[PDB]
């Protein structure tokens, strides 16, 4: 019955609290205690990328860490050479309201989505001198969040739906649904191998899932508000966990636990975006008060400033190769960081 | 895509025509359009330049001052003026279309031609003007410069093109090492500075011809002789 | 009897001068364009050449120099004094502009018409005004001053009006202010200095006192002027 | 019939964990061995530094 | 120094830009207005994914997008006004519509977006009122005190308690309004009969307003 049911969840949840804090013998505050400091990281703008005429709500790096997507809030995507400021493309959208972005590791195709229900994949390298759309991916009741390119022929998306999906390109048909979530899911972020990703909700929980299977592995509670921003360790075997009440976690995925705390007195803006560095030491958090802020992400202390923006950042990337961070704001200017 | 070229007849010396290039299924206006003349006898030489928008304009030392070229982006054609035309102005006249970014492949698709008959620079030689060629095998064609083609940039900007018997030349290697689309992949490009092979894997059919090497650091473009696969 | 007058103004134009670099500054590189940020940026600039001018007037006064030389000074200096009150009164009018017809000054405005307007207002001031201390035509100037007056009293009048008869107006008590500060100063700070430069060999009643009493107060005056328009143009926001 | 959240939790509650020690050790040992290849760590050559 | 082909990179770049700069002319022009206000209500009837309704009256175009407000009401942070729907007629929801108003108008993100408010079906308030057979003091407990202020600006054509309680429903969401706002963001309440053609008119009223608010406000009148 309902009672019983009830029970049963009960008695599993305090079991998995139980497992967890019986793991619970030493903090990475208690080891990384013995680690020398990184000391300083003082970068400064090297490249003001302008162009855009409205808010700027993602961007994305291609694989050669030479070219960067970006859509803005009066519909049109950009192709950007980062060493140049030139720009390459100008994709007019059929909509104008954009909330993600897409650049496929291969280079040829990128995505747009947002208010309009519609993932929009648009090929580049084409002969016809023309930008054009590939194919139109319907099949969403909810405002597309987030759209990641597993391959040349795969892409998953996130909706407003508590849903997420993968679509096959080629053919245009959902491979798999993955449902589980109870609020709007909002982030999602590939997994290095390509074979798992996380992904946040409004709900205030993560869940790991597995691409092939199609099953959660894993839900993470720690938060206590929206998630907005989420992204792998370079490992593959730990995240970092943005919400808007102002704390980054470090969640954990082989002990199922959350290890650092990212959080401060002074702050209360929620994060934006959630970025790593190549070698996993930096996290670059995006937040509202109209900077980022550079965490060493062993030992939970702050770093530097990244304050050159005047309204906030909405989005935030590193390279591949991790030479430069690019930052995006609402101010309708990117900038790139070195 | 299709460029169409009319125009160019029987023409007395002194006179005055007009060439056209007629272009049907891409954005005419986004694309710089060249004129490239091959003489009966002789290889590839370059001509003018217009480019997007109508912005940039660039002549050969040989015609400054006789050609004119202009474009008509409402009804999609290119026009090259002839003034106080000359002997050495016989050729067949090729269009080509070149668009210019990150990752773009100039000199992608060249037109046919208008056969007119009127009645320093990176100067670069083909060592090789005649080698034999045996199907199965494997052919290097060389190709030398005079100043260093490697820009500060990393990009080596050199160009092999193809040329089958009685037909408009192809795109093989853009920047020394690319290969363009519909190229098979036994063609492989190598080089430094001032030195260049186009190596090819088992030559068979359909590959014979003549391979030209241009250079696209510095105006006039400047091509070579030629290299002819027999068999 | 003329020392301290000299110090005064100078020491004020220092002052002036440092907040006019401050305002430079920030609309150079620390905030972006407006439709009224570029005239306030072409007066806070022409207050720097007019108090750069007065700086150097400041030390030559009391050392005995030559006296066609101190008349040149006097000349190129009295050339960036219209460039200033022109562009007091060009924002003044497009600020009526902005709330006579609001649709129109956000919507269907040509961009470059802010340059248009202030390169021509910095062309006309040389052109009318070599017209100068004498260096009979000096009725011109007058005309050309007394008009841009006129101009500035009608746009704040107009502006005045406009928000009289509406309705719920909660910044009632600081439009006011904001728009009466203005005309009263650049109408009793800043007229008398072109108004001392027409009258200046027109009226011959006794160059004596004339030079001292007139020439040190519409000095002293102008300095003030230029010292605190930025102030009170964008401090206040 | 909401059996899809207890089965759900069954088949993620028995799952091999590991020790947290363990597995900070693991985050340490990946920072640790590629700060010597990281450009924004330690500052960059000018000689690699194409911005 | 550059290369040909990087020369060709920059002159294909400035024409993306100007490109870019004449788009920028052309949307600047178009005023843009988000339209809510939750169901039984009358969207459809208000001007004779995101649905995007283009009408032009003085001139001047508007674009009128309706959704169909948690997290993307983030990406309406720039347009000019919104507008709010609200059925005066029924009573029960009424104080659902006033809990989503005051959750539109305590938004973070919205923080200085003016809301135009519409009460649509009058008449049919008019004909529960004088009908008699419901009462608006049974669902609303504080009707009772309410009298008609000495401004009655309603024409005499309606009867007293219809013009009352149009007033108070009015009152209703003008203290909601007028409590906390610091001045950065007000609302204009209007009365409807989805059966009026003159209704674009007091929309390019209100922006106007607008418009001349936003202006003296930039312009340190303020
Ligand atoms: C009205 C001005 C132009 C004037 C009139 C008569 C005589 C003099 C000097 C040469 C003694 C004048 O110049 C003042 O220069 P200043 O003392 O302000 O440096």
């Amino acid at each position: 019955e309902l009672d019983q049911l009830r029970q049963e969840a009960e008695q599993l949840k305090n079991q998995i609290r139980d497992a967890r804090k019986a793991c619970a013998d030493a903090t990475l505050s208690q080891i990384t205690n013995n680690i020398d400091p990184v000391g300083r990281i003082q970068m400064r703008t090297r490249r003001t990328l302008r162009g855009h005429l409205a808010k700027i709500y993602a961007m994305h790096w291609g694989t050669d860490s030479r070219l960067l997507v970006s859509a803005s809030q009066d519909g049109k995507l950009i192709i950007w050479d980062s060493y140049t400021t030139n720009k390459v493309h100008a994709i007019p959208l059929r909509s104008s309201w954009v909330m993600t972005c897409a650049y496929a590791p291969s280079g040829n195709y990128v995505a747009c989505g947002g208010l309009d229900n519609i993932c929009s994949i648009y090929n580049l390298k084409t002969r016809e001198g023309n930008v054009r759309v590939s194919r139109e991916l319907a099949g969403h009741t909810g405002y597309l969040s987030c759209c990641r390119f597993l391959d040349d022929n795969q892409i998953v998306t996130s909706s407003g739906d508590t849903t997420c999906a993968l679509w096959d390109i080629e053919t245009g048909q959902q491979t798999t649904t993955f449902t589980g979530h109870t609020g709007d899911v909002m982030s999602l972020s590939l997994a290095p191998d390509t074979r798992l990703f996380v992904s946040g909700a409004c709900d205030a929980s993560a869940k790991l899932w597995d691409v092939r299977e199609g099953m959660c592995r894993q839900t993470f509670t720690g938060h206590e508000s929206d998630i907005n921003a989420i992204c792998f360790f370079p490992n593959g075997n730990a995240f970092a966990t943005g919400s808007d009440d102002a704390t980054c976690r470090l969640f954990d995925l082989r002990a199922d636990q959350e290890l650092m705390t990212y959080s401060h007195d002074n702050i209360i803006c929620g994060i934006t975006s959630v970025s790593f560095s190549k070698s996993g030491r930096l996290l670059l958090a995006g937040y509202d008060d109209f900077n980022c802020n550079v965490w060493d992400a062993l030992k939970a202390d702050r770093a530097g400033v990244l304050a050159g923006h005047d309204n906030r950042v909405s989005c935030l990337g590193v390279t591949d190769d991790g030479m430069a961070v690019a930052t995006g704001s609402w101010d309708s200017f990117l900038k790139i960081w070195n | 895509v299709q460029l169409v070229e009319s125009g160019g007849g029987l023409v007395q010396p002194g006179g005055s025509r007009k060439l056209s290039c007629s272009a049907s299924g891409f954005a005419f206006s986004s694309f710089g359009m060249h004129w490239v003349r091959q003489a009966p006898e002789k290889g590839l030489e370059w001509v003018a330049y217009i480019s997007s928008g109508s912005g940039t304009i660039y002549y050969a030392d040989t015609v400054k001052g006789r050609f004119t070229i202009s474009r008509d982006d409402p009804k999609n054609t290119l026009f090259l003026q002839m003034t106080s035309l000359r002997s050495e102005d016989t050729a067949m006249y090729y269009c080509v279309r070149s668009i210019y970014y990150y990752g773009s492949s100039p000199f992608d698709f060249w037109g046919q031609g208008t056969t007119l008959t009127v009645s320093s620079d990176i100067v670069m030689t083909q060592a090789t003007s005649s080698v034999p060629v045996t199907p199965g095998e494997s052919v290097s064609i060389s190709c030398r410069s005079s100043k260093s083609l490697l820009h500060s940039n990393g990009n080596t900007y050199l160009y092999w093109f193809l040329q089958r018997p009685g037909q408009s030349p192809q795109l093989l290697i853009y920047r020394m090492s690319n290969l363009a689309s519909g190229v098979p992949d036994r063609f492989s490009g190598s080089g430094s500075g001032t030195a260049f092979t186009l190596t090819i894997s088992r030559l068979e059919a359909e590959d014979v011809g003549v391979y030209y090497c241009m250079q696209h650091l510095e105006y006039p473009l400047t091509f070579g002789a030629g290299t002819k696969l027999e068999l | 009897q003329t020392l301290s007058f000299t110090v005064l103004t100078c020491i004020i134009s220092l002052v002036g001068l440092t907040g006019n670099a401050v305002v430079l500054w920030l609309l150079g590189y620390r905030m972006r364009r407006n439709a009224v940020s570029i005239y306030i940026l072409n007066l806070a600039a022409a207050d720097f050449l007019f108090l750069s001018f007065q700086i150097i007037r400041s030390p030559l006064r009391l050392i005995n120099i030559s006296h066609l030389i101190r008349k040149i000074l006097v000349s190129v200096m009295t050339f960036p004094y219209f460039t200033g009150l022109s562009m007091l009164s060009a924002i003044s009018t497009e600020r009526c502009l902005s709330v006579l017809w609001p649709i129109w000054y956000r919507c269907r405005r040509p961009t470059h018409l802010s340059a248009v307007v202030c390169v021509l207002l910095w062309g006309l001031s040389l052109l009318f005004s070599m017209l100068e201390w004498r260096f009979t035509s000096d009725f011109i100037p007058v005309a050309w001053l007394i008009f841009l007056c006129v101009v500035l009293c009608v746009s704040s009048l107009v502006l005045l009006v406009r928000i009289l008869c509406g309705s719920r107006k909660m910044p009632l008590t600081r439009l006011y202010v904001t728009i009466l500060l203005t005309v009263l100063v650049f109408l009793l700070c800043g007229l008398p200095f072109g108004i001392l430069g027409a009258l200046i060999y027109r009226m011959h009643l006794n160059l004596e006192v004339l030079y001292c009493h007139v020439y040190l107060v519409c000095m002293s005056l102008s300095s003030l002027n230029s010292s605190a328009n930025p102030i009170i143009y964008f401090f206040v926001g | 019939q909401a059996r899809k959240l207890v089965e759900q939790l069954k088949m993620e509650a028995n799952i091999d964990r590991i020790k947290v020690s363990k597995a900070a050790a693991d985050l340490m040992a990946y920072c640790e061995a590629h700060a010597k290849e990281d450009p924004l760590l330690t500052p960059v050559p000018a000689s690699e530094n194409p911005f | 120094t550059v290369s040909a082909e990087d020369k060709a990179a920059a002159e294909r770049s400035k024409m993306i830009d100007k490109n870019l700069r004449e788009d920028g002319e052309k949307a600047r022009r178009t005023l843009r207005l988000l339209l809510l206000g939750a169901d039984n209500s009358g969207k459809s009837t208000i001007v004779k994914g995101i649905f995007e309704t283009k009408f032009q009256v003085d001139k001047v175009n508007f674009h009128m997008f309706d959704v169909g407000r948690r997290k993307w009401i983030q990406c309406f942070n720039d347009v000019t006004a919104i507008i709010f729907v609200v059925d005066s007629s029924d009573y029960n929801r009424l104080q659902e519509a006033l809990n989503d108003f005051k959750s539109i108008w305590n938004n973070r993100w919205l923080r200085t977006i003016s809301v135009i408010l519409f009460l649509n079906k009058q008449d049919l308030l008019a004909e529960k009122v004088l009908a008699g057979k419901s009462k608006i003091e049974d669902y609303f407990p504080e009707f009772a005190r309410y009298t008609t202020p000495e401004d009655a600006t309603p024409e005499p054509g309606e009867d007293p308690r219809v013009t009352r309680a149009k007033y108070f429903i009015r009152k209703e969401f003008v203290d909601i309004s007028t409590a906390s706002g610091d001045g950065r963001h007000i609302c204009y309440p209007h009365f409807t009969c989805a059966v009026d053609t003159e209704n674009a008119r007091r929309i390019f009223n209100d922006c106007k307003d607008i418009i001349l608010q936003m202006n003296l406000r930039e312009y340190n009148l303020v």
